[PDB]
């Protein structure tokens, strides 16, 4: 198969100023006719792909012409002159010269704003779920820039990945920062025979994991 | 109106087959093939194959697990999925294509949800700080939403009141079942001197939960 790559897969920009996204295919997608069948559609969440470009260079009806691409043989650019609002989204590249056809696995344009470091709130188990013969131990890591973002939970000291669940915001619309959660469910049997629990956030922000803590033995 | 109209969401039990149909009008259906497309959450578009009268053609990846179909009659193909698993977990879209042309339009996209769970509403944690977080300008709370089944839950705090410093998460599958997380973040002068309350709605179960966040 002919593998789309896009770069970057994540492209901060600012409103107004331009971007670009490339794909390169793995072969050649000049179709025996000569034609070259690169296509670019973008994607709004929730929303079906909509064709932007094909034949490499050409705009769909009724795409503005900030939209431009470029390229041959596998290297292909869009080229978006302006970025508006209404241009975030998640841009694909296809190839139709081949079959199987293929789409590159995505180019999310998000907002770029400065750099914030995660406010990280750690959250022992509440008493209700306890109750209930479960423990789950929640980091939440807020409003934070870039997306980039490792947690590590540490249990006693020791680092605890399995039981580890993740779930990561879209960038805010307000204020263009993303959060995730982090939760760590444990049995309550598993949490009682633990004393300390910590979230450790490494981002980029500090040189330094963020630390959070709990001793399940203090209040 | 050039349009193509998918079938509606499907939940399926593991194993099952399910059939999704996309509805042609306003063009002359046999002028264009039909394509079918499958979107996994969070991860690109991957093509399964396209059906036209007398020209069927899979992606090898999909041979086994599609059956394309085409009634011409009344302009509607269907893709048929067979042993359906949680990896088939998807947005199926179809388009269409024709020579000289690309995808122009595409269905508004079929989501399919394979999954053994029954309704179940959800359990709902408070999550308040344990009392270390007694000190900042502003305190973190949050809403545990575990265990439910299916989608869609709604979160709202103090009943859409507390609109600003909320999170909401995208819920994630922990053993068959929705897990969501919610928080939301108030001044300290805030809470605990006013409640602060996460109010869940499960619209499957008819169910809502409204949980006060009380100190530890």
């Amino acid at each position: 198969d002919i593998l789309m790559t896009q770069t970057p897969l994540s492209l901060p920009v600012s409103l107004g100023d331009q971007a670009s996204i490339s794909c390169r295919s793995s072969q050649s997608i000049v179709h025996s006719n000569g034609n070259t069948y690169l296509e670019w559609y973008l994607q709004k969440p929730g929303q079906s792909p909509t064709l932007l470009i094909y034949k490499v260079s050409n705009r769909f009806s009724g795409v503005p012409d900030r939209f431009s691409g470029s390229g041959s043989g596998t290297d292909f650019t869009l080229k978006i002159s302006r970025v508006e609002a209404e241009d975030l989204g998640v841009y694909y590249c296809f190839q139709g010269s081949h079959i199987p056809l293929t789409f590159g696995a995505g180019t999310k344009l998000e907002v770029k704003r400065s750099d914030a470091a995660p406010t990280v709130s750690i959250f022992p188990p509440s008493s209700e779920q306890l109750t209930s013969g479960g423990a789950s131990v929640v980091c939440f890591l807020n409003n934070f820039y870039p997306k980039d973002i490792n947690v590590k939970w540490k249990i006693d000291g020791s680092e605890r990945q399995n039981g580890v669940l993740n779930s990561w915001t879209d960038q805010d619309s307000k204020d263009s920062t993303y959060s995730m959660s982090s939760t760590l469910t444990l049995t309550k049997d598993e949490y009682e025979r633990h004393n300390s629990y910590t979230c450790e956030a490494t981002h980029k922000t500090s040189t330094s994991p963020i630390v959070k803590s709990f001793n399940r033995n203090e209040c | 109106e050039v349009q193509l109209e998918e079938s509606g969401p499907e939940l399926v039990k593991p194993g099952a087959s399910v059939k999704i149909s996309c509805k042609a009008s306003g063009y002359t259906f046999t002028d264009y093939y039909m394509n079918w497309l499958r979107q996994k959450p969070g991860q690109g578009l991957e093509w399964i194959g396209w059906v036209y009268p007398g020209s069927i053609k899979y992606n090898e990846k999909f041979k086994d697990k599609a059956t394309l179909t085409a009634d011409t009659s009344s302009s509607i193909v269907y893709m048929h999925l067979s042993s359906l698993t949680s990896d088939d977990n998807a947005v199926y879209f179809c388009t269409r294509w024709t020579y000289g042309s690309s995808f122009d339009y595409w269905g508004e996209g079929t989501l399919l949800t394979v999954s053994s769970a029954k309704t179940t509403p959800p359990s709902v944690y408070p999550l308040a700080p344990g009392s270390a977080a007694q000190t900042n300008s502003m305190v973190t709370l949050g809403c545990l939403v575990k265990g439910y089944f299916p989608e869609p839950v709604t979160v709202t705090w103090n009943s859409g009141s507390l609109s600003s410093g909320v999170h909401t998460f995208p819920a994630v599958l922990q053993s068959d079942l929705y897990t969501l997380s919610s928080s939301v973040t108030v001044p300290s002068s805030t809470w605990p001197s006013e409640t602060v309350t996460c109010n869940v709605a499960h619209p499957a179960s008819s169910t809502k939960v409204d949980k006060k966040i009380v100190p530890r």
